[PDB]
């Protein structure tokens, strides 16, 4: 057969041996996610994430593959640090005073810098966890993961927050991403437990790199001194791994940071977006649109420096797998989306597809079914797995601008957040395992949640209805203005098998927000 | 044509120009060297290398009220041994003379950017060309345009495209629900879904079977197995806000007189009074409106304008 | 000397900034432009009047591809069949003989004669081994060498040539990879007898290759490293290769090592200047460029030779682009090239601001920077027709080296009596034929009196086989030019068109080579090769001497003898007078 476009895959069998191919090994796995998830639509049993679980299935990521800390950082490199006081702390992150009215179903409350609200009890259901306020632009979040056979209690877990002490105003000089910028913000870092849903701040960092993104732990970090290590881009343009270092007390500590334990710059160009290809080596992208492997052993000079795009890259994600090659994709303001093997881009170079120039393209890897997910720039979320890039399915369609996406290595679901305040959540695995025919009815979404604000009234909403969102497949691209503050800034689920059903997420007035889906 | 021969009149012709200024397009125009590409271009190199060699001063002007309308003028300097014609705003004061030597961010969308700028930049609004140039520079002005379709909107957080023109140049103008408000001479709360059953009767209501695909059984052995056999216009808009306010300023009440068309032509701003007419046009059309009411004083038989409320 | 306003290449598009810009032997360039090659084809003019458009004419080159790896699932490559619709991804010419080999976007090697496809390179075994990543042309001999991605240098090599279109065959394949590893050939290259390639992990290995050998030691040059090769080069047996921040020498006369630092990441492409008197090589990259001497110690001198003309064009175009100095700017390569006799470099290149760029097809262009190498220049055995005076031009029209015995004029001896169509190669094979070629590009009227000795000669030995008529035309045309005497022969010619025939008595064909007369009374033009009568509406046209050539595979009526078709045959496509394709209508 001539298999040139998807409506060429019409068979069933046919769309999964062309889509994934035929190792035996790399089959199982889609039996066991299929089975293991088809029925569920908008949530999943806990027992099937659970390490026991006769539908079990966990790929981690190319960073946790081997021990880390003695190759990237070691006793030759420790962070250095000082600790602070609250009065200078507030000299120079001048977090919001005037507090924020949320309101919660029926609830009001005015919420302070650190005010943590359990949420109240509401029409549609047995809500768990809480919402938040850190006070000021969370520019990333990055939840922390324990491998549940260590001496520390399973149900403890580790969470950060990149806060920017500039506020709800989108356009700033100092948000630019375009020129170099060193300026004070800072992490947030919490522990808490996913039995109780109780939570503490245990350490605020303050350092100069400016804003912080691509916010990610360093699963193969250990060592008995530390909670992990802490790995970003910044707004001063270089990648920053700095050691959280463990207090003797659960009591909070501000910290100052004048040296991270690992550095990577380069010659007039700033680092934009990174990603682990192994435990111990990072693809990352720059403003001139190139694109370099770095080695955290040999950081003086890159493996690589070839150029891939015509402008500002993005986004870079590392597609992983046990039967193929390790492929990174971009996305940059050029529009265009380039799946390739860091072996030899030259030769490997492939396009998805080209957007419309914009400013924000979320782009993550879903490991259980190897698929990319990706923003397409405007309103649609959308699918493509890395060995047939011409297999673009789209998951869901909104009204304004997805902003940011989660996934993760336990379970196929996929959590993408709007300009407009709305969370949604979706099955891939339903549109990515199964037939094409009758895409239009059998794939549907969910909302979770929705901020809302009044120019008037000055509250932020959050509405707890749950609303179905059926698949429109022609549909057209939209671009509905909303509220400054309440649009979504990240979100990702907890990825251990005890947090697997925990999820957090962040508006950019500063109003994070957690739940245990039970 | 030879431009080696013509660089002493280049030099001559801006020599004689009104204060040792020309506009370089005005310039190329007198000269004719607007008949071909291949004449343009011989024409811009010269103009460079006078520059080069410093006979001449590449210098910018820029518009008192707009400092994106900027004009490339050659200023003289001694002796041989974008492209509107300003002529227009030359002859304005225009004395902004300037001899010559990027604010995106990643974290909000960009149709807040866009927002935001159209709202800070206030009442006077902002052009597109100031939006592009100060979010994202000169080269994105494709890709910007492509994407300011699905959101600007046509005469809550709306953002209206209204056309404007400056010396001889037609471009369009960004204003937020500041226009609405201005206009009229911040949208409340909203309704919660209303959507009440929980979400354990979504998550198992609302599954329908997919196709059958590739499925599995354990063998005796603990091996897993497979089976898949079976499976009206800006300026007139902008004069009559102006008349209420210059009416209020004073009081609910006004003379239609010399020192009333003197004070709207000083509150508007212009260096000299507007014409009578001009200003009755916009008077008349906001009494038509019921924005004013008018009279005669019947002890003197000057005009009264008046608040109705 | 001032270097020729560059060709402006208008609304291509390359997908990426790898080396782009290859030049064929008969002076054609190949730009792999996106989705379709644009060839630089080659054209005659003498006023070039100092613009390189008048050198080169850029058109498109829509080849069609059909893919074997279609049909078959992609394994550990999962790039392989990722984009199913075929674009071209690496385009190659022959450097000996007259083809094109194309690597596809998914990894199949096809060869091609013009705009016409010959073969598509495959061999058994698994699925990676079917899949090429590199390939290059033997240097010598008709033959081309594949690297798989199972880490094999493949070998094929061409026959039937002669007979019908050339058979490309697979004959065996060196395993360069070690057992069971998984990394892939990513450059090859071939000089004289030796072969070096490079492996995806940066392993180098160094070999002699030859026919009088089955079993070439494979003597890795460079262990497994991190750093990736940028560049692959061989400079007098040298090898060269580049690095992010490094230069590395390689000498293959004892396999010794050395290295030093380029000072910058940006990627440098290799220059080799093989005829300096010692092993140079020009570095070259966006922001930067210098000339490192090769001698047993490295240096760094000045690109005296191409640096200042970039310059000048990158300070013109800053002069109007970036006036204020607002934005930081920068000279993107998109290939560089050596001519075909290596006097002369093509740099296709555009200056860019670094900023929000979103491009679109039609705003996209190119300037082709030609350039010369040297201050005295050479002919060469390889390159042919337009590829001598495109050096010409380049050299601000500066005449080549002629020898001082020789400075038509030289006309050397032919002691030879070879076999007929081997006869006519070993004519066209001799530096007295080359020479006669070019100096055809430069003189006022084009002549080939020194060619016509070799077939007068000839046809003075072969007496015996001359017993057909026009044979025998040809013949008496050659001696009456040539002033030695006409064999004997009687009686009438009988020569035939589609629709009209004419007869002329042998003694018609006077020593003019302009016209000959009917006995009908009508006039006509003599061929430029046979010097029959011009009779048919089917002549191919030279485009330096305009003389006509009449096509072998068009006639269908005249009953051609064993000399009169055995120079058609040999003559058909290229120029007797200047080794040019003839123009076809």
């Amino acid at each position: 057969r001539p298999i040139r476009l998807l409506k060429d895959l019409s068979s069933a069998r046919d769309k999964i041996e062309r889509i994934y191919g035929l190792n035996k090994e790399k089959l199982l796995l889609l039996a066991k996610v299929k089975e293991g998830f088809e029925t569920s639509v908008f949530d999943f049993p806990f027992k099937n994430i659970q390490p026991d679980s006769p539908y079990f299935v966990c790929l981690d990521p190319p960073c946790k593959k081997e021990s880390a800390y003695n190759k990237v950082i070691g006793d030759k490199n420790r962070t250095v640090y000082h600790e602070i006081n609250k009065t200078e702390f507030e000299n120079m992150i001048k977090l919001r005073t005037k507090r924020l009215k949320l309101l919660i179903g029926e609830v009001d409350a005015e919420v302070s810098t650190g005010d943590k609200i359990e949420f109240p009890v509401l029409a549609n259901g047995k809500r768990r966890g809480f919402i938040y306020n850190v006070g000021g632009l969370v520019t990333d979040i990055a939840w922390l993961n324990i491998e549940e056979n260590t001496d520390i209690g399973k149900d403890i877990q580790y969470l950060a927050v990149a806060v920017s002490q500039y506020m709800d105003e989108p356009l700033n000089e100092h948000l630019e991403m375009f020129d170099k910028e060193k300026h004070s913000s800072c992490i947030q870092i919490f522990k808490m437990n996913t039995s109780t849903l109780h939570c503490v701040k245990v350490q605020t960092i303050v350092h100069s790199f400016g804003e912080v993104w691509d916010l990610k732990w360093h699963e193969g970090c250990h060592a008995p001194h530390l909670v992990g290590c802490l790995s970003f881009v910044s707004q001063e343009g270089t990648i920053n791994f700095l050691e959280i270092i463990d207090n003797a007390t659960d009591v909070h500590v501000f910290k100052m940071c004048e040296k991270p334990s690992l550095t990577l710059s380069l010659a007039d160009s700033l680092i934009t977006t990174f990603d682990f290809l192994s435990p111990t080596t990072v693809v990352c992208g720059f403003k001139n649109g190139f694109v370099a492997e770095f080695d955290l052993t040999d950081p003086e000079v890159p493996s690589f420096y070839d150029q891939v795009h015509d402008s500002y890259i993005l986004s870079v994600s590392t597609a992983y797998s046990d039967f193929e090659d390790t492929v990174v994709s971009t996305v940059a303001v050029d529009g265009y989306f380039y799946i390739f093997n860091p072996k030899d881009i030259a030769t490997t170079k492939t396009t998805v597809s080209r957007f419309r120039g914009s400013n924000l393209v979320p782009v993550v890897y879903c490991p259980q079914i190897y698929s990319y997910i990706y923003s397409d720039g405007a309103s649609s979320l959308r699918a493509v797995p890395s060995r047939a890039a011409f297999a673009v399915h789209p998951l869901v369609s909104r009204e304004t601008t997805i902003t940011a996406i989660g996934v993760s290595r336990l379970h196929p679901m996929v959590l993408a957040g709007s300009a407009d305040g709305s969370l949604i959540i979706t099955n891939a695995a339903r549109r990515l395992l199964h037939g094409i025919k009758n895409s239009s009815a059998t794939q549907k979404s969910l909302r979770l949640w929705k901020w809302d604000y009044s120019i008037k009234d000055d509250k932020y909403r959050i509405d707890s209805s749950y609303e179905v969102y059926p698949l429109t497949v022609n549909d057209v691209s939209k671009a509905k203005i909303d509220a400054h503050g309440i649009n979504i800034t990240c979100t990702k689920w907890n990825e251990t098998s005890a947090g697997g059903k925990c999820y957090a997420f962040s508006n950019s007035a500063g109003l994070l927000t957690l739940e245990y889906l039970s | 044509i030879n431009i080696r021969d013509h660089l002493a009149t280049i030099v001559e012709v801006v020599k004689r120009s009104k204060n040792g200024i020309r506009q370089i397009i005005d310039l190329k125009r007198e000269l004719k060297f607007d008949k071909e590409k291949r004449l343009s271009k011989a024409f811009i190199a010269a103009i460079a290398w006078l520059d080069e060699k410093e006979y001449l001063k590449k210098v910018l002007v820029v518009s008192p009220k707009n400092p994106a309308i900027k004009i490339r003028c050659v200023k003289y300097v001694k002796d041989i041994p974008d492209n509107f014609n300003a002529t227009d705003l030359l002859q304005n004061q225009g004395l902004v003379m300037e001899e010559k030597e990027v604010l995106l961010n990643r974290f909000y969308p960009l149709q807040n950017q866009t927002y935001d700028i159209a709202d800070k930049s206030g009442l006077k609004g902002i052009s597109t060309m100031d939006v592009v140039n100060r979010i994202t520079g000169k080269e994105f002005q494709r890709a910007f345009t492509k994407s300011s379709e699905y959101y600007l909107e046509s005469v809550g957080y709306r953002l209206f495209r209204i056309y404007d023109f400056e010396g001889k140049k037609k471009f369009f103008r960004l204003f937020t629900a500041q226009n609405f408000q201005k206009l009229t001479n911040p949208k409340g709360f909203d309704e919660l879904g209303k959507s009440r059953t929980d979400l354990k009767t979504l998550n198992e209501d609302n599954f329908v079977a997919l196709n059958n695909t590739v499925r599995f059984t354990t063998d005796s052995d603990g091996q897993d197995i497979f089976f898949w056999h079976g499976e009206r216009s800006l300026r007139s808009l902008q004069r009559q806000r102006a008349i209420l306010k210059v009416m209020n300023t004073i009081g609910g009440v006004a003379y239609l007189r010399e020192q009333f068309y003197e004070s709207v032509s000083k509150y508007m701003g212009s260096t000299t009074t507007l014409d009578k007419k001009t200003v009755r046009g916009d008077v008349d059309l906001m009494v038509e409106s019921e924005k004013l009411g008018a009279r005669t004083e019947p002890v003197s038989g000057r005009k009264i304008i008046f608040l109705p409320t | 000397m001032k270097l020729l306003k560059d060709l402006l290449v208008d609304r291509k598009e390359f997908e990426d900034w790898k080396n782009n810009l290859t030049w064929a032997r008969d002076g054609t360039l190949y730009l792999t432009t996106f989705p379709d090659i644009s060839i630089g084809q080659p054209k005659y003019a003498k006023d070039i009047n100092c613009n390189s458009k008048n050198l080169f004419h850029v058109k498109e080159f829509p080849l069609e591809f059909e893919n074997k790896l279609d049909f078959e699932l992609a394994q550990q490559n999962g790039l392989l069949n990722s984009q199913p619709v075929c674009y071209p991804r690496v385009c190659k010419p022959s450097p000996i003989d007259d083809w094109m080999a194309v690597l596809s976007n998914n990894g199949n090697v096809s060869v091609f004669k013009d705009n016409k496809m010959l073969t598509n390179l495959d061999s058994k075994g698994n699925l990676s081994s079917r899949t090429y990543h590199c390939f290059e042309w033997n240097p010598i001999e008709s033959s081309i060498v594949v690297g798989n991605e199972d880490g094999e240098l493949q070998f094929f090599s061409i026959r039937k040539n002669s007979e019908n279109t050339p058979e490309f065959y697979f004959e065996s394949s060196i395993r360069l990879s070690d057992a069971g590893s998984k990394d892939w050939v990513t450059h090859i290259v071939w000089y004289e007898d030796v072969l070096v390639a490079a492996l995806s992990n940066n392993s180098v290995f160094s070999m002699t290759v030859s026919a009088s050998s089955h079993q070439p030691v494979s003597r890795m040059i460079q262990n497994a490293s991190r750093r990736k090769i940028t560049d692959l080069k061989i400079v007098d047996y040298k090898v060269v290769l580049t690095c992010p921040g490094y230069v590395h020498k390689i000498d293959l006369k004892n396999y010794s090592i050395s290295s030093l630092k380029t000072g910058s990441l940006e990627n440098f492409h290799i220059i080799p200047l093989n005829h300096e008197k010692e092993s140079t090589i020009l570095l070259m990259s966006n922001k930067t460029s210098y000339k490192v001497l090769l001698e047993d110690e490295l240096h760094v001198t000045a690109d005296n030779i191409i640096a200042p003309y970039l310059e000048k064009k990158f300070k013109k175009w800053s002069t109007i682009w970036n006036e204020f100095n607002n934005y930081e700017t920068t000279l993107v390569i998109h290939g560089i090239s050596l001519s075909p006799d290596g006097y002369s470099i093509a740099i296709v290149y555009d200056m860019e601001r670094v900023a929000f760029k979103y491009k679109i097809a039609s705003e996209q262009s190119f300037n082709i920077m030609f350039a010369p190498l040297y201050h005295t220049w050479t002919i060469s055995e390889r390159a042919v027709g337009l590829a001598w005076y495109q050096t010409y031009q380049i050299y601000n029209q500066s005449l080549p080296k002629l020898p001082e015995n020789f400075s038509k004029l030289l006309n050397g001896n032919y002691p030879i009596s070879l076999d007929f169509q081997s006869y006519l190669n070993a004519l066209m094979k001799s530096e007295e034929m080359r020479i006669i070629m070019f100096l055809n590009m430069t003189i006022d009227k084009p002549s080939i009196l020194s060619f016509l000795e070799a077939l007068y000669e000839y046809a003075i030995n072969k007496k015996s086989e001359l017993t057909n008529s026009f044979d025998l035309a040809c013949v008496l045309s050659i001696a009456a030019i040539l002033k030695r005497e006409a064999p004997i022969y009687n009686g009438t010619l009988l020569m035939k068109n589609s629709f009209l025939e004419e007869t002329f008595n042998l003694e018609s064909f006077t020593a003019d080579p302009e016209t000959v007369t009917s006995t009908t009374n009508n006039t006509w033009k003599r061929c430029g090769v046979t010097l029959l009568p011009i009779l048919t509406t089917h002549v191919k046209i030279c485009p330096v001497s305009k003389q006509r050539v009449i096509d072998i595979k068009r006639d269908d009526l005249n009953d051609y003898g064993w000399f009169t078709r055995g120079l058609l045959e040999r003559f058909n496509e290229i120029s007797v007078y200047c080794g040019t394709t003839l123009e076809v209508m």
